[PDB]
């Protein structure tokens, strides 16, 4: 009886969804062609160690990445 | 995710409160009570559950305009900020800027 | 049938800190790692419960019952032996009387005509037996509303232990027409501190009653000027409606209690439903 | 795009309906064809428990003149279990019998015997004009007349005090407004509709707080597991699938709750198992399609339900896609699935799902 | 353009709502019933309405 | 300011308002009718606020 309040909720979810997939894709795909740092890091004496990605890991997360991944029921 | 998931257990736990009615559950008064008198007391649950629903979505539209203000500040100084140097004072970190 | 009995220490009471004990099922459903938070009849935390003797000395008042009761008995021999619950206890007003046998309890919800002074004469007698000779607890039972009888337990009646492992704690309700009692034992290598720490009530056993209780007086075992009996001394305190937020543990037992109006952390963890609060 | 339509569910299997172990017959005639009925200021109490009930014999007989459920519909008593049974008799006249009904004003209402506004039982009340009424005063039946306060739901009193209603201390068995607060009524087989005596009985009952105790039909079934049935193991109906459960209850345990809200695992009557109820599987569908300009073919997606329970399947962390191949090629993204994953329409034709290709690579 | 139209579209059709009346015409329930016992259903149209 | 202001004011005056009960005092709905069906009209005032 009470009409289209169902459809009104979800129409609202489903653009709520929607915009975070966006928001996502805006902030990070300011690049159009993956790059690749090269083998070789004489980079005048500046240790990038920390930043660049891991190689020895499951996933590219480089250490700072991996330590405030760390940092930061369902079925209910 | 504290506040996001601060607000499901509140709609959740809406489930938990009869809002005048003679029980919470509904699969208890459909089999205590005949069909035509029934529907006053399923009557009274729909229409909080419903506004306890309404209420719920309401907040999210609020909420996820605040993102939305915030995924434009970083989508901003992902670009001045790595892809070139600012001058904007104070808006890549705090003092002169480098990269 | 009934001998009146003056042997005894007059003594005043004394007072004790019930630092964090009587907490009990309210509930019969189950639960598991979840913070449950409820209203209900319990021990106020850190009261001043009244404890009393029961060797020489002899203490037996009649003391009144509101609200239910915490009864707690640290026991060698276990020479308490049942209690008397009603308004007058004259074979006016449907009594309640749980003597325990040694053989099994004994549920008796009729009118009694009691004594005076009525004690369990359990026949001074040295020689290794007790032959009881005395039923000096109630002169005639006109009527008998309920006549319930548990499973025939057998419980210990003798000790002289330095340490009293026995403590028996007892809770007892009267609320929509039902009296219900929940218990619990345990083995306490301490002597006279009521243990500091934490435990449950397991729900012994809800009956329907229907009477108006306001008073009671235990009763135990004993000839009359003149008995050897072993240690014992008991604790009474009184129930008070109050909220608690408890920790239900994966296992279901309660692990923790907190309350809710003691002081204003307490409040502050009732309203947060958690354990840790934070600056 | 994809859209999102039709929200699916599983579909039951069948019923169990497994009650507590079975027993004698309620005595309920014996209450309501008891010889001597009492009056309204000492009503006549009595508790049933633990016995099997039935309210078709109760309802369908022309013996009872009338009834009223205020909590239930008479129909269906025959399906629930309780804790338990109180049931009150006496005798009225029959003008005040309407204020048996809980919240209401009357002298059979306001001093001597009340209902609350919560109530759940049934009243059902009867004539016996032919042999209450005695033609040489059958007076026995008193009823309170005065009160000095209105009493609480269900408090019975017997008190006979001289009530006072003046000034002056009431002094004696008798004075100036002092009165005896018991009146008796008058029944006599000349009498009238209004002014005849009723038989007056008042069966209220209370649900849950116990292991169920009244039931009715039996028909014990089985304890079929992992499978989508209807139950009502003690008056608990649902949806479910059932199995052993490894959770510690002890002796007084069922109806778990265990986070928030629900009927999660629970024991039955007729044995002691300690089962469990998850619902059946249930998720939202679903359609991928290319503008319907190009074509009429179409994928489905069943969102987070295992492939192998949704009865060219490719499931991905999504759900269960069907209607598409996965081709090994990296493509840009056009119908996004989610979870890495994007959809398109090439070329013969058809609807391929393939993982996205950020863009290419350049070192 | 396309989501304000939509708004007043499911504005102007939520008119045809029984709210759990026994119409959705105001005059559908004025001009059947009396005054003193009709306010109940016009009752549930403006607090759904 | 004014804005601020002028939400609060409207807020108060709803304090006025019937709701469709019998009174906005709910010091006056108690004691002008029976406890048990006199909870119809409260319950409407708090739907109401
Ligand atoms: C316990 O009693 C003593 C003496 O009356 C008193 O000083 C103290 O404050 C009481 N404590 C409690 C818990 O009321
Ligand atoms: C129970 O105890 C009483 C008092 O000691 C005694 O008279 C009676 O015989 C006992 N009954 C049983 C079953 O031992
Ligand atoms: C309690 O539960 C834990 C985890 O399931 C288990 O390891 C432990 O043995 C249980 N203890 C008892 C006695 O139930
Ligand atoms: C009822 O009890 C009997 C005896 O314990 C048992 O065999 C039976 O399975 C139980 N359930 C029935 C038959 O309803
Ligand atoms: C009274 O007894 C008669 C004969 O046994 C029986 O037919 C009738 O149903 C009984 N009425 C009740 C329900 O008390
Ligand atoms: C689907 O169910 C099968 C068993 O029938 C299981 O092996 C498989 O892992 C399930 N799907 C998942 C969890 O991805
Ligand atoms: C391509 O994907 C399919 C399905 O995952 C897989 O079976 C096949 O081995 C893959 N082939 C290659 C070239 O990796
Ligand atoms: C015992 O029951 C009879 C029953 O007629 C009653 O008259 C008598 O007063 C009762 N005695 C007590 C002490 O309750």
């Amino acid at each position: 009886q009470y009409g289209s309040f169902c459809t009104q909720l979800n129409r609202a979810l489903t653009g709520i969804a929607v915009e975070q997939d966006k928001n996502t894709q805006e902030v990070f795909a300011q690049v159009k062609q993956i790059y690749k740092t090269p083998p070789i890091k004489d980079f005048g004496g500046f240790n990038f160690s920390q930043i660049l990605p891991d190689p020895s890991k499951p996933s590219k997360r480089s250490f700072i990445e991996d330590l405030l991944f760390n940092k930061v029921l369902i079925c209910a | 995710v504290n506040q996001n998931a601060q607000a499901l257990n509140t709609l959740v736990k809406q489930l938990s409160s009869n809002f005048g009615a003679i029980s919470s559950v509904l699969n208890d008064i459909l089999a205590r009570l005949d069909k035509v008198e029934a529907e006053v007391q399923i009557d009274r649950l729909i229409t909080g559950r419903l506004q306890s629903l309404q209420t719920y979505v309401t907040q999210q539209l609020i909420r996820a305009a605040e993102i939305r203000a915030s995924a434009n500040l970083a989508a901003t100084k992902m670009s001045e900020c790595v892809l070139g140097q600012s001058k904007r004072v104070d808006f890549c970190g705090k003092g002169y800027h480098l990269m | 049938q009934c001998v009146n009995l003056t042997t005894r220490t007059q003594l005043p009471p004394a007072y004790t800190n019930s630092f964090t004990r009587g907490v009990y099922y309210p509930d019969k459903v189950f639960r598991s790692s979840v913070l449950h938070s409820t209203q209900d009849l319990f021990l106020p935390f850190f009261s001043n419960v009244t404890w009393f003797h029961a060797i020489k000395r002899f203490d037996n008042p009649v003391l009144p019952f509101n609200d239910g009761v915490y009864f707690a008995s640290t026991e060698k021999s276990n020479i308490i032996r049942g209690w008397i619950f009603g308004t007058t206890l004259d074979s006016k007003t449907q009594s309640l009387l749980i003597v325990n046998n040694a053989t099994n309890v004994v549920i008796k919800v009729c009118e009694f005509q009691f004594c005076n002074d009525p004690f369990l004469g359990v026949y001074h007698k040295n020689n290794k037996s007790w032959m009881e000779s005395e039923f000096r607890v109630y002169s005639s039972a006109n009527n008998c509303t309920f006549e319930y009888v548990s499973q025939p337990f057998l419980m210990d009646l003798e000790g002289k232990q330095g340490n009293f492992k026995n403590l028996r704690e007892f809770v007892f309700k009267n609320i929509d027409g039902y009296f219900k009692i929940y218990s619990k034992h345990t083995p306490i290598n301490l002597v006279r501190d009521l243990p500091q720490g934490f435990s449950a009530l397991e729900p012994l056993v809800d009956l329907p009653i229907g009477i108006n209780i306001t008073r009671f007086q235990t009763l135990l075992a004993l000839s009359s000027s003149g008995w050897t009996a072993g240690a014992a001394a008991y604790y009474v305190g009184y129930l008070q409606p109050r909220t608690f937020l408890l920790k239900y543990n994966e296992n279901g037992t309660i692990t923790d209690a907190v309350d809710c109006a003691l002081d204003p952390l307490s409040e502050t963890k009732c309203t947060l439903k958690s354990f840790t609060v934070e600056k | 795009g994809i859209y999102q339509t039709s929200n699916f569910r599983v579909q039951p299997t069948e019923s169990i309906v497994r009650f507590p172990n079975i027993t004698n017959l309620c005595p309920f005639g014996e209450v309501f064809n008891a010889t001597r009925f009492a009056s309204v200021y000492a009503w006549n109490r009595k508790r049933i428990s633990n016995c099997v009930a039935d309210y078709s014999v109760l309802y369908n007989s022309a013996s009872f003149s009338t009834f009223k459920c205020y909590g239930v519909s008479p129909t269906k008593l025959n399906d629930l279990c309780f804790t338990n049974v109180y049931a009150d008799s006496f005798v009225i006249r029959g003008d005040e019998v309407r204020q048996i009904a809980p919240g209401q004003t009357g002298k059979i209402a306001d001093y001597n015997y009340k209902l609350p506004d919560d109530f759940t039982g049934c009243v059902i009340a009867w004539n016996s004009n032919n042999l209450d009424s005695k033609v040489g005063g059958n007076y026995n039946y008193l009823y309170r007349l005065f009160r000095k306060s209105n009493l609480k739901p269900f408090e019975r009193d017997i008190s006979t005090e001289i009530y006072q209603a003046g000034s002056t201390p009431c002094n004696g068995v008798e004075g100036f407004n002092c009165y005896f607060p018991l009146q008796s009524y008058g029944f006599q087989p000349t009498y009238g509709v209004g002014y005849q005596p009723y038989r007056v009985v008042v069966l209220s009952f209370e649900l849950l707080h116990a292991p169920a105790t009244v039931c009715g039909p039996k028909k014990s079934t089985n304890l079929v597991k992992n499978k989508c049935v209807n139950f009502n193991f003690n008056g608990l109906t649902g949806t479910g699938v059932l199995t052993e459960s490894n959770k510690k209850f002890l002796p007084f345990q069922q109806f778990g709750r265990d986070i928030d809200d629900t009927t999660d695992a629970v024991r039955d009557p007729q044995t002691l198992e300690i089962l469990d109820i998850t619902p059946c599987s249930f998720g939202g569908v679903s359609v991928i399609t290319p503008g319907t300009n190009t074509s009429n073919q179409v994928a489905v997606l069943y969102q987070g339900v295992n492939c192998t329970e949704v009865p060219n399947v490719f499931q991905t962390r999504a759900g269960c896609l069907i209607g598409a191949e996965h081709v090994n090629n990296s493509y840009e993204c056009d119908i996004p699935i989610g979870a890495g994953i994007c959809a398109s329409y090439q070329t013969s034709q058809s609807i391929i799902a393939y993982t996205m290709s950020l863009g290419a690579e350049n070192s």
